[PDB]
């Protein structure tokens, strides 16, 4: 499979932005999805849509086998032991707010603490802001090296026999680092504590597995790599799983309903109450078997030849600061001088081209870097070294721009 | 090309800033643009009900920052709730729709040109966000 | 009026075979099926204009935006809710209730405080009340049941008492297909200094929502039984209740100033949507809006009493078959037939391609007040006919016959 | 028709069930199907490493209760070990596959039909999922 039948693969780049081709260059913020995951959801609701679990007809049935399976494929997509420890979210947001809500205020009193860092996405801050807050116990931050990398000195010295939870992302979005999680997992558990990984930006791009990460918690979202919005997965140990109590009440979730006491579901249904995300989860599994076809090491691979393409065309153009170390994800964050990434942003739109600008949900890292808004290009599968050159060409005509003024 | 709609004058204010600093013994409301990345204090001190002096310190974007010193300066004596009025003046104008034309509306207009480039339109209307929040009891 | 030939025709779904005959669908109380309206909309959207929201600076992400917030518009106008503001996108009408039990229930429940619902109520509407007051160390209580299966407002004005702070209640019955007195339940609850929370889920679908006159203090509906895609719903609440609760969930976009250890939420409604939103979800349940309101909800309501009325009279030249619930109904039966087990009728049914539902469908306490294990329950919706009710009770007659000759 | 789900040996074990009581000094588990309509308590004393007797209680349809009174009836005597294989194997019997059909079934063998009908199996399940949690 090339690039151009990977490309050919997803409807939404071939069109027309300003009169210029479409240069998609953000999805650090949201994928977007082949002609697989569509025609996936068109089948659902075309063919056998109908609620799924407890049902007695047909086409019910073709649901949920539909929406189990998907489950089944997360699973080996992730290499997680057991279905058990799979559970459908509405993303990685819901998937860490259900973290801190029924393992985090249950195992922190005062003395405990929470462990996290500088770079992290708000996804992965407030959460452990309020759970913190709640229980009397204390948040403590990981330093960053002046590069933007995370010591192992470090995390030896912030984490102590009080921390409970340490949390941390697997991939920033903004600095592009790919964080050790297999050692930090180690201090973690030398030291008492759990580990909560934050994996919406790896997930998509490289390969997945819990196991041998060995991390307690993961949580990914589906709409960054390729699959539909709206669902997303909590992975956590199946032990730690069966001691915390349900995040959400409802149908589906329980065993038995009496009024004024009930009791819950085995995992994983313990953890979905109501009537669940069936055709997203579905087209979810579509896009793993899309995503595992291509090959997530072919994936990964192609990021890091875009990464240092574009990094190396970067510096040589002046006035450009890049954030973040040499080896990195595949996503540039920079700016250039005294022109604001807004306007960056809209210059590079006028020429067709996609980027984000600002915070990107990471506010004390903007605060961290001493800088009050960044300009990021994010690179996936179907983006190529003519859309980097044509990105270089559209900042040189912004330069050039607001010079003449 | 298209983005000469990026107004002579708005480039001054941009450049060059009315009502930099800060208005003590007032109101004070702080807002960030939902597109992040643009940040204002808007200070108003009032003579009843009259804004006697604006004042705004921020960081951003050539719109956001531009609007809001243009805001400010064109704001600095204004009347009564006709404030809001302006406000809903102002945002008809960057829907494309057409307004009640020369309540003074001193200055500004040039941002008449982000009706186009609509991923903007939040950058200019920051600082009259804020107002809208100044005013709400 | 309504055209049924031309309605049916815009439902995929429903022109196929199952087990060698045309599938009678009678199973939307479960879930309905999309028009093609809808599911272009999804194809739209996935194939054109796919993008982050709300922060995005590109084209595409303009369009995404003001596809969101401008469904977010079409619900406001949907319910008659006064302002935007107290419009919240939700994975469900679970997690809207749940929403409620979490940020409403435990801040404003103390000892001595009752929180007041039905013995007809889904799970939904239960278990998160049973786990609120656990939590505070308040009070459930049951309004009863007129022997017909609906609520008389005097057993409510009996029940509710000046310590009561809460009455949830469902606005139509799943089981029973009672319309609850809503407006007069608002009114009692409002004079006992208690907010109404009304379980809107098998309401929406079916008949015209005003909230401003029902005076509802919260709403819940999912997206899924109205035509609409799955793992979208909304919550509803009085603006003035909104701003003085806490966020649900933590995380991206529903934050507005994010330091170290502390943080400043979003206004109203943006405060209680947490990460990426359900984008394509919402979008599509905006179009399925616009669907349901071209054909007139008004309308739909006439089309199903119609079809109420007849299979009820159809049902009662049945003999051995208990109805249960009220004359007057939404667009449901649920029944048992005599020495027939609830699942072998829905083997039967389905083997003649009949979809119906057989359980406690979701209401365990209410199938413990009519003194039976499970029922079996044909629904309608604006795509079936008279020609269905007939088929299905000629089924029905094949399975009496079939289990007992 | 459905005569290939209701076959005459199923509707006999469920107009007449087999070993219908709650009994003893035993091992004691009850189940419910998902869709709440089966409910079983079973009932086994064990004899060592065998099977002496196994007693049910119960209501629900047609098919759990026949499976049940099947399942019990084809037990009675066997070993843990025979007993779990033909768990094993009725489970693959209600799914697509080969199973081997060494090891006698004996009436059980009736419920290969509710294969074609998916939204049973659970119904056909319950009594055997009893026993796997019974152990
Ligand atoms: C009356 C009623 N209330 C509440 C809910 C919960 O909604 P979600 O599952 O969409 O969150 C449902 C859904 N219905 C299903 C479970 C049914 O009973 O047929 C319902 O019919
Ligand atoms: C590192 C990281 N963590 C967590 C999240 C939250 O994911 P959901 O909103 O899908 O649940 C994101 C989303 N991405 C966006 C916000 C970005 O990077 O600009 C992310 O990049
Ligand atoms: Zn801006
Ligand atoms: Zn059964």
């Amino acid at each position: 499979m090339n690039i151009t039948d990977i490309r050919e693969q997803f409807p939404i780049l071939h069109q027309q932005v300003n009169g210029h081709d479409l240069v998609y260059l953000d999805s650090a913020a949201t994928s977007q999805k082949p002609r697989a995951v569509i025609e996936t959801l068109d089948k659902y609701y075309n063919q056998y849509n109908s609620n799924v679990h407890r049902g007695v007809h047909t086409l019910g049935t073709r649901a949920t086998d539909g929406y189990e399976g998907a489950r089944e494929k997360v699973r080996k997509f992730i290499n997680a032991k057991s279905m058990a420890e799979i559970i459908f979210t509405k993303g990685t947001t819901t998937s860490l707010n259900m973290v801190a809500l029924s393992y985090a205020r249950a195992n922190l009193k005062p003395g405990d603490e929470v462990v996290i860092t500088y770079m992290e996405h708000h996804a992965n801050i407030i959460p452990w802001q309020q759970a913190v807050k709640a229980t009397g116990a204390t948040l403590k931050y990981i330093p960053l090296q002046e590069d933007g990398t995370i010591s192992l000195e470090d995390v030896r010295e912030t984490v102590t026999s009080n921390t409970k939870i340490v949390a941390v992302s697997h991939v920033s979005n903004v600095l592009g680092t790919v964080n050790p999680i297999k050692e930090m997992a180690k201090i973690a558990h030398d030291n008492g504590a759990v580990i909560v990984v934050d994996g919406a930006q790896s997930t998509p791009h490289m390969k997945i597995d819990v196991q041998d990460l060995d991390c307690d918690f993961f949580a990914l979202s589906s709409h960054k790599m390729c699959g539909p919005t709206g669902v997303g997965v909590l992975y956590g140990k199946k032990a730690l799983l069966e001691n915390m109590e349900p995040a959400e009440f409802g149908g589906e979730m329980i065993d038995f309903v009496g009024l004024y006491e009930s009791t819950w579901k085995e995992l994983p249904w313990k953890f979905e109450a109501g009537t669940p995300i069936i055709a997203g989860a579905i087209g979810l599994g579509a896009a793993i078997d899309f995503l595992e076809e291509i090959g997530l090491d072919e994936i990964s691979r192609h990021e890091h030849k875009l990464a240092a393409y574009a990094l190396e065309r970067f510096r040589q153009l002046d006035g450009v600061t890049v954030y973040g170390p040499e080896e990195r994800a595949g996503l540039v964050t920079f700016n250039l001088d005294d022109v604001h990434p807004h306007d960056v942003a809209t210059v590079l739109d006028a020429e067709g081209i996609a980027v984000r600008a600002g915070h990107h949900c990471a506010q004390p890292l903007m605060k961290w870097l001493d800088v009050t808004a960044t300009a990021r290009a994010s690179f996936y599968l179907y983006n190529t070294e003519e859309e980097i050159d044509k990105l270089v060409e559209a900042l040189q005509k912004t330069k050039e721009y607001f010079t003449n003024v | 090309n298209l983005d000469t709609l990026y107004r002579q004058v708005i480039m001054d204010h941009y450049k060059n800033p009315r009502n930099k600093g800060v208005l003590n013994d007032s109101i004070v409301v702080d807002m960030n643009n939902p597109t992040c990345g643009d940040r204002i204090r808007l200070t108003m001190k009032l003579d009843g009900d009259i804004v006697e002096d604006a004042k705004f310190e921020g960081e951003g974007c050539s719109i956001s920052m531009a609007s809001a010193s243009m805001m400010t300066q064109a704001i600095k004596g204004k009347d009564i709730e006709t404030a809001l009025s302006m406000s809903k003046i102002f945002s008809d104008m960057m829907q494309g729709k057409e307004y009640d034309d020369s309540i003074d509306l001193g200055d500004i207009e040039a941002l008449q040109g982000v009706s186009k480039f609509p991923a903007r339109i939040k950058c200019a209307t920051l600082s009259w966000k804020a107002l809208e929040k100044g005013v709400a009891k």
